[PDB]
């Protein structure tokens, strides 16, 4: 996964 | 050792079907006789088939996979699995980053056809 | 021995593909818990995908390929091949009559997705 | 399906080697060409060897696995997996009674040797 | 990709054997928990079992085969087979060279047992 | 083709 | 009439 | 049930006589003693009779009818029938196929002669 | 009661066979819807067929046997056995005189035939 | 001929059954070695079981039945059939009237029991 | 071949009777078009009646006769006996054990009836 | 049935 | 055998 | 009988 | 094992 | 059998 979509997860 | 390589019967027909599971875009080539007969590129993170045709082995029945993802080779594992002494899959997984679930382009070749 | 029934780790996402390579029209059905999840028909004689589904294993972990023609049940063969201890293929091939190439239905299983 | 039968390359020399697990005296016979080559016999829960063995493919390559046990033939399941595109394992498992564990006699081939 | 390593069924009992076709003398370590749990050591270019045993997969069921000839790792290749959803072999290739016939020690592990 | 049963069809 | 036979002769 | 035995009155002279009713050539054989006494063989769609003989039924009795085509067993049914207490039928029938007519050799004992 | 009467499906072929264990000359008289079929004669005391045939049970399916020896008619005795729910036997015996052992004459009736 | 009459293996015990299917009230008398050894009594046009009992055939093995009805002997018709040559049935029918059902009394002997 | 199946006329009345001789407890289902129309159960070893009853043959006249002893199916044997070309008897016997005296269970059908 | 024997006896 | 009848005549 | 066969395969 | 298949059985 | 490292040694 991409940050942005990791950060969208943990978020 | 070296992963991705099959000896196929010569001239012969034989199916490739690639599938997706990974964010980054999957690029797949077949070689035969060391010359790409066929790529297919695609993505998904839910299993599409990004590309499924039939090809022929060639003067050598030599086949190899490779994959690719934003230009950089992806660590590929394989094996070959013969059922009944006559049914083939030539089975490659592959890894475009760290989690090592080798699946972010799947390829399964088969045959006989027909 | 049984053949085409496979135990996946239980509430797992995996892909099934079928191709057809036979005159008779192929029907797969795939089984979860002992109940349909998908059902694919089609007919080809050049390996094409009949049908490519992705479902869940669910609590039970049992999956089940059946395939058959016109009704009538095809003999199959099947296999599990792991690679690099967690790319998983079930494998299995199917004869509607009396050549025993085992391809005229053709399915794929793998896991894990994503 | 027929299980139990490979095809070897030709006049290659190829290992057999049989494991016990039943309360029955398991036979193994392993027929080249159609003729029996090498016939092991031994009981084991405990997965003893019970035989191995270095045999020559000949002429036809044709390898053929068979149990039995008081004269009653098991029954077989079989693959052959390729590893990295050259080493090659036949697989056989034998079933003698109900439970269904298929180990009663397990018989591995591999090749090449040497 | 990581080779040789299995995830067996915890604590459970299964065989592992060992075959050797090198000029060198081959050491098999079989690792549970991490730890030795084996060794066998010999010299044959002519398949000869040089250890078999059975072994116990421990409380996660990880069993990992390392082969080295002189102190020296040799690159291995594996794969997990599975017949009739029952009957498991993990299976172990291994180079010792040059010449790439990943036969050198020859490491098959079965289970169930019994 | 499911030879087999057009042979019996037509024998 | 055992047309697993005929059918073989045939082909 | 085991099928086709009969015990007769020992010392016994009795009569067998076989009809066939099937494209495939039928083979009759009739032990007395569990040894081979006659052996009939013939082919007829038309109940044309392949074999009939006067044979002893020795100091045991025992009579077994086996019937098979081309080396392969059919399948058998009999019965025995007794009328005014005196006059004995000894009733084959036999299936070499999938119709169930169960007409394909049909076998007739009958004692007493004279 | 009455003897050597059977009802047969209409318009079936039945196949039609008599034995002889005699001094005298039998006289054996088929009947098919009341009117006589076929007739066969003949002396033996070892059983020897005097007659074997195929007849059409025609549009009643009555069919019936008479005996006589020079005459006068003998004494019958009877029975339908059915097998397997589709294999037929339509039996008779005849007594010529005083020993009766019925088996002066004995007619055999089958059926389904081909 | 005589009906009714019966041979059986000396000392063995049998059943006797008899059922009813008449306006008038049939008399079943089962002789073993010319000696009445049951009788049975009932009216019944529902097939109702008149008298069922279990009896040994002595050293003689000699059974025979008779059926009256208002003193008058009834026409008995009767056959001995052994299936799987071991299970043995004898059967008698019998006629009071002019119908010719052959009910009205039905007899069954069967062995072995236990 | 199939056993415990008779075809009766069509809308006829008939009697089935089961006698048990076998320690284990016998359940007789009677399907008539191929629906439960009686079930007896009881246990003897002395040939008792464990159930008797008139039914209906229907429309299909289609009898057969199971017979299972806890749970598991016993091997059937069975036949079919026409006395005096009307009087019917059906017959089976079964084996739930190893002596095979196929007698546990003793089925008898019988008509007409009244 | 016992009409017929009746009826034979009476008349 | 059938002999009564010329035994008769015999006699 | 239930138990007969095993005792014949204890002794 | 014969042994343990009839036992299983039994019980 | 490392004869092509010996060689490369001897020669
Ligand atoms: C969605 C993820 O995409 C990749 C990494 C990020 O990006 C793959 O390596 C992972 O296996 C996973 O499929
Ligand atoms: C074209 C043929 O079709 C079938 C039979 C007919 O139908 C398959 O069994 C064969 O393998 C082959 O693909
Ligand atoms: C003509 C047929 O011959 C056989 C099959 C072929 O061969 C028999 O089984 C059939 O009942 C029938 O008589
Ligand atoms: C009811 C009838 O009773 C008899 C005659 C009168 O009486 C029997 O002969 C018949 O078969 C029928 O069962
Ligand atoms: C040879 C005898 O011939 C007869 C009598 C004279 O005639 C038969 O009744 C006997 O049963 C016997 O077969
Ligand atoms: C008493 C016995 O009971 C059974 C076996 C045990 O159980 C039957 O199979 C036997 O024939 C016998 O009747
Ligand atoms: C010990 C047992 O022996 C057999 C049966 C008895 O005998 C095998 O079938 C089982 O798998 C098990 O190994
Ligand atoms: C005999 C040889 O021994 C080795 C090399 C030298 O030493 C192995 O690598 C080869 O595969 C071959 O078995
Ligand atoms: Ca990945
Ligand atoms: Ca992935
Ligand atoms: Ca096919
Ligand atoms: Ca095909
Ligand atoms: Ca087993
Ligand atoms: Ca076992
Ligand atoms: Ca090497
Ligand atoms: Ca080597
Ligand atoms: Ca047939
Ligand atoms: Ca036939
Ligand atoms: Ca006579
Ligand atoms: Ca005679
Ligand atoms: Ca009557
Ligand atoms: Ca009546
Ligand atoms: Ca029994
Ligand atoms: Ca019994």
């Amino acid at each position: 996964k991409k940050l942005l979509k990791l950060l969208k997860l943990l978020l | 050792a070296t992963q991705g390589v099959f000896t196929l019967p010569a001239n012969t027909r034989f199916g490739v079907t690639a599938f997706a599971n990974s964010s980054g875009t999957q690029t797949v080539n077949v070689l035969v006789n060391n010359e790409t007969a066929a790529t297919f590129s695609g993505q998904s993170t839910n299993n599409a088939v990004i590309g499924t045709q039939v090809l022929n082995s060639g003067s050598s029945g030599k086949v190899q996979v490779q994959v690719s993802v934003n230009g950089r080779p992806s660590d590929l594992v394989s094996a070959q699995v013969i059922l009944t002494n006559e049914l083939n899959f030539a089975l490659v997984g592959s890894e475009d980053g760290t989690d090592n679930d080798y699946n972010d382009a799947v390829v399964v070749i088969n045959w006989p056809l027909g």
